RNA sequence: CCGGCCGGGAACUCAAAGGAGACUGCCAGUGAUAAACUGGAGGAAGGUGGGGAUGACGUCAAGUCAUCAUGGCCCUUACGACCAGGGCUACACACGUGCUACAAUGGCGCAUACAAAGAGAAGCGACCUCGCGAGAGCAAGCGGACCUCAUAAAGUGCGUCGUAGUCCGGAUUGGAGUCUGCAACUCGACUCCAUGAAGUCGGAAUCGCUAGUAAUCGUGGAUCAGAAUGCCACGGUGAAUAC
RNA sequence: AAGAACCUUACCUGGUCUUGACAUCCACGGAAGUUUUCAGAGAUGAGAAUGUGCCUUCGGGAACCGUGAGACAGGUGCUGC
């Protein structure tokens, strides 16, 4: 009931625990119980553990939670020291895809405080 | 409105048993004109329901409608620029309607499995009398006779 | 074989203009299949009529296209002389196509 | 509307032809699958050293009458203005004003 | 992003350009109005004025600017903040 | 805005096209501002010699245009020659071969661009404005329409502040669709500047 | 023989071949069961068919083109009762009294300009 | 080889041309021997059958001198002309119009039924092969009721989810791509993998709609190299309510 | 606005030309054209080859190119009161 970080919940079936990790998705997930054989619709519960031990590598094959943690923030740092424009958007708070910043992204800069 | 006073549109009757109240009912429960869901949630409550009766489908959907049935209603009138509310003797189609419609402002509260098991679970609440259905009657009711004042 | 398509924007035009084929056709050796009415063609245009602001004022043209296949068929070189020697109109586009 | 604007249109058209020509055949070699590193490398640059303008998307579909650009419509060559004028004056052939 | 059977993009002007500038062996921040163009392992070091619209702003080109364009080291508008 | 254009309308209903082609999509626009040099360049030069509508037909690749015309013997000129000049023009200002053929106006005072034409030219050669005005009204009245109305609207003195003038006579149903109405506008440039002419002749029902 | 009847409702058009015969329908080379899965098209054939209590005697071959399945269903309703008037003219007036021969039209109305789907207006709004 | 595939056939759907048909024409009653009204018959349709186009004299010295034209001023080594780069896409904020939602009349997975209207030659681009996909390669057919865009989607059948911010929601952001284009950084569209924000039906207020309408579902076109949640059109399902 | 990456574009920075990017008339010379190189962000600047076509007053004629002088061109500049 434990995979490379942190608890998977037991109730739920294999790919929608297989999405609490970070890092697996529904593909990830699709791609991990074909690559293991374990058909998607047996709960961690009906689940023993060889099963999750043939799943703990097979998740080592993916960079997951916190390794991926760690890639995400080193490039957003990365971009950020860099001192690019997608950097300076990340420090000021802005969108940096090229959305409005006139009236909407409200995710981005926050909630509407004055 | 102004002027007309135009006949009515006549609708295609109940499939399973025929029947124009049904007909009503499903026409009533519907969203966004789909028929099939709707007439599917309609059979699905009512064969779950005459098991939980005894009678048949039918008569226990017209008893579980007839004990939410508004005698009368208030109205707002003006004569001395007061603009109070006066009670009306409704009329019997009108009645049946608002009947329907306050089974179906019920069912979509009190949230639970289905809309039909929540229909089913209404139409029973109704039929014994112990629902919110009921009460939304028995308000009309008490609204009227607050009011009977002017008649 | 031969077949004559031909198209306008006048119907009262192009009924005409496949009289004369069809008359001229089997006026000498074509039993024809005749005028045959393939689906019109509406190219429905919507300007804006104002010169500035007021979207909501606009005009809406359109164009509609007839169409007649004649498919002159037992073939004879008076048909295909007699197909060399008329002019019909403006507006009528003839195609022969054997 | 700036007969700056109408000669600059009528600029790209004849530049556009020659160099359309010429770079309709230097175009396929850098994209086709599998021609090479180097006459890829060599064509881009070639492709990139012929002036901005002659390339076909630097057109504007100007009114061929006043040289409006916005509200062009591409069969009559016209804008909506002109388009409109002509089809109540009876010039444009079958253009009825359509009811249905 | 440019797709990868075209290869990146550089000015015939500024890639002779950076050649003369690596083949002369001065170091000197020299100028151009191409924002558009990729940046390349040949330009490491030297120093790139690159046009924001009013200016020519010199970029210190690193290791971590490989990859990119020459206009993201240049911004063209000017904002401090409104109040 | 109000009153959509009477040919236009009577276009679907009544009127018939001054433009007779076929063309498909590539040859479309071409042809529709080739035909736009023609009628505007011989717009002046038979501008001076009154006419009334032209109208164009391409049979057979080659353009033929028709002249309406209210002094043929000026537009055909001495001995043919004025005409030839015209084709010989024209078949250099439309690609295609050329072919003029022009046909005599019997009612000089009942088309409404003639109409309009007198109207303005007597406006710009400072004549006043009611005077020309109801001339017109009473000259194609007394040739005989079922009716009229003029429209000017401009300065009309030489004024701070522009007036419009109308003046009807006979009935000129123009929601009638089976009605046959000719119907044209011009303008005259004056000093103190533009003013436009409308002329609205009723001739009858189909 | 071949009585026929053509129905048409709502942009559909059902051409009905009958004929003296067993009770079956079949449109469109599937029976009825397998091609209609709804309450309508269940009743809407049968109200003809059960007006004039025909059920058993006549074969129906019906080919359809167009519309939806309830537009199918009135268009096949329309056509059964032509093709069914086809023997005995007493039919009809016993089944106009309850509609069946008026032949509905009330086609989609067309989108108009500054409209949005042809009555709806986009949202006034004084300020 | 059951696909109208082929002999064939001109019955049917259909395609367009030409006619008919609907007028208070007939019936009874109310109505000043009236105009008319109500009801009835037949009739596909009943009383201007439905929808569109059609905008009277004038009003607002409404809008447009930036589509055009035009009077008068203003400029002429410049307020004119050519180029590269930037900007029109900024953002403490406010408002308008939309789209997506907050789920179980729903979400996901599988199989499957039924449309109409359009567009297409520096264009639409089958079939097959290649990639998870956006797409590429190969490339027939078509100036079109012929070929292509082009599988319609809600629906239906079988499963699973058991009411949680959850298998709802899909914003944001990191990475890897594809295509158009001289060029995708400022500043495109899409695809994949990952992430999984607010949101739990909305204050005072306020809007649209009378029937094939509202509501909801998909498709198509113009502009256009690329770039619609807009605009213009087309169909599918389809109400409630008019004292 | 029925569709701003350059174009569109009218706006700003910087570089450039000013009888002009688009018209007509005078005088002088050269087929028109194509290919190709350098310096340039480019507009542009100097070149290098190839080219000489048709009627013929054939020192001319159409069309294209530059040169100088003006008449003027050009203005999305202002007033929709």
């Amino acid at each position: 009931a434990r995979i490379a970080g942190i608890n998977i919940p037991d109730h739920k079936h294999a790919v929608i625990a297989l999405t609490s990790i970070y890092g697996v998705g529904k593909t990830r997930s699709k791609a991990i119980l074909a690559a293991a054989g374990i058909a998607e619709d047996v709960k961690i519960s009906e689940l023993s553990e060889g099963q999750i031990d043939t799943l703990r590598d097979e998740v080592a094959k993916f960079v997951v939670e916190g390794d991926l943690r760690r890639e995400i923030s080193m490039s957003i740092k990365r971009l950020m020291d860099l001192g690019c424009y997608r950097g300076l958007r990340h420090r000021r708070g802005l969108p940096v895809r090229g959305q409005r910043t006139k009236t909407n992204a409200r995710t981005r800069k926050g909630p509407r405080k004055p | 409105p102004r002027r007309r006073v135009i006949g009515q549109r006549k609708i295609l009757p109940d499939p399973k048993f025929g029947s124009e109240l049904l007909a009503k009912f499903v026409n009533i429960l519907m969203v966004d004109g789909k028929k099939s869901t709707a007439e599917s949630i309609v059979y699905s409550a009512l064969e779950t329901l005459a098991q939980r009766s005894g009678k048949s489908e039918l008569e226990a959907f017209e008893v579980a409608l007839e004990n939410v049935r508004p005698t009368v209603e208030v109205k707002s009138r003006r004569v001395g620029g007061s603009t109070y509310q006066v009670p009306v003797e409704v009329r019997p189609v009108r009645r049946n309607a608002l009947a329907m419609r306050w089974i179906v402002e019920a069912a979509r509260k009190r949230g639970d499995k289905s809309m039909a098991l929540r229909l089913a679970n209404e139409l029973s609440d109704a039929a014994e009398n112990k629902g919110t259905a009921v009460k939304k009657r028995e308000d009309v009711h008490r609204m009227a006779e607050a009011n009977k004042a002017f008649a | 074989r031969i077949r004559i398509r031909l198209k306008a924007f006048d119907h009262r035009l192009i009924d005409q203009a496949t009289a004369e084929i069809v008359e001229t056709a089997k006026r000498t050796g074509a039993q024809v299949r005749g005028p045959i009415p393939l689906p019109t063609r509406k190219e429905r245009f919507t300007v804006l009529i104002s010169p500035h602001v007021n979207k909501d004022a606009r005009d809406q043209y359109e164009i509609r296209t007839h169409l007649r296949l004649v498919d002159i068929v037992e073939p004879t070189e008076k048909t295909v002389d007699a197909l060399m020697r008329l002019d019909l109109a403006a507006g009528v586009d003839v195609q022969i196509s054997l | 509307a700036k007969q700056s604007m109408k000669a600059r249109e009528v600029k790209r058209v004849a530049l556009a032809d020659k160099y359309f020509a010429k770079r309709a055949e230097l175009k396929a070699i850098i994209s086709d699958v599998n021609a090479s590193d180097e006459d890829r490398w060599n064509a881009v640059l070639k492709l990139q050293t012929l002036p901005r303008d002659s390339s076909p998307s630097r057109q504007r579909n100007r009114c061929r009458q006043t040289g409006r650009p916005h509200g062009f419509l591409r069969k009559f060559g016209l804008s909506r203005i002109k388009v409109r004028e002509a089809a109540m004056r009876g010039e444009i052939p079958g253009l009825k004003k359509a009811s249905w | 992003p440019r797709s990868l059977k075209k290869g990146p993009f550089i000015d015939l002007h500024l890639l002779k350009k950076v050649e003369k500038a690596v083949e002369s062996g001065d170091k000197k921040p020299l100028r151009t109005w191409s924002r558009r163009s990729t940046i390349f392992p040949n330009m490491i070091g030297l120093t790139i004025a690159v046009h924001n619209g009013r200016q020519h702003v010199p970029v210190f080109v690193t290791d971590e600017m490989v990859g990119h364009k020459l206009g993201e080291f240049a911004p063209t508008r000017t904002y401090r903040g409104h109040a | 805005g109000q009153k959509v254009h009477p040919n236009g309308i009577r276009l679907g209903i009544v009127k018939p096209w001054n433009s007779t082609w076929f063309a498909n999509t590539k040859e479309f626009a071409d042809n529709l501002d080739s035909d736009f040099k023609v009628r505007q360049y011989l717009t002046k030069e038979l501008a001076k010699a009154s006419v009334s509508r032209i109208v164009i037909e391409r049979p057979a690749k080659s353009i033929r245009v028709t002249i309406h015309t209210a002094r043929p013997g000026i537009v055909i000129g001495k001995k043919g020659e004025d005409v030839e000049k015209l084709r010989k023009v024209v078949a250099d200002i439309a690609g295609v071969p050329a072919q003029i053929n022009i046909a005599e106006v019997r009612k000089p005072e009942l088309d409404a661009k003639l109409v309009a034409d007198s109207i303005t030219s007597q406006l710009e050669r400072r004549v006043m404005f009611r005077r020309a005005m109801k001339r017109a009204v009473q000259n194609a009245m007394r040739l005989g329409a079922k009716g009229i109305k003029v429209e000017v609207s401009g300065r009309l003195g030489g004024a701070e502040i522009a007036r419009t003038e109308w003046y009807r006579e006979g009935r000129v149903p123009l929601h009638t669709l089976r009605a046959d109405i000719d119907y044209n506008t011009s303008e005259a440039h004056t000093t103190y500047g533009v003013i436009g002419v409308k002329v609205w002749i009723f001739k009858g029902e189909i | 023989n071949q009585y026929y009847g053509t129905g048409r409702r709502k942009s559909s058009a059902a051409r009905v071949f009958i004929k003296p015969g067993n009770g079956k329908i079949v449109i469109n080379q599937r029976s009825l069961e397998q091609y209609f899965g709804r309450e309508t098209a269940r009743m809407v054939v049968r109200q003809p068919l059960e007006l004039v209590d025909m059920v058993e005697k006549l074969d129906l071959y019906i080919t359809v083109k167009g519309g939806g399945i309830s537009g199918q269903a009135g268009a096949i309703r329309h056509g059964i009762t032509r093709a069914l008037m086809e023997y005995d003219e007493s039919l009809r007036s016993e089944l106009r009294k309850a509609g069946f021969v008026t032949r509905d039209a009330r086609q989609v109305e067309r989108k108009k300009v500054g409209l949005r789907k042809a009555r709806r207006r986009p949202q006034f709004s004084k300020r």
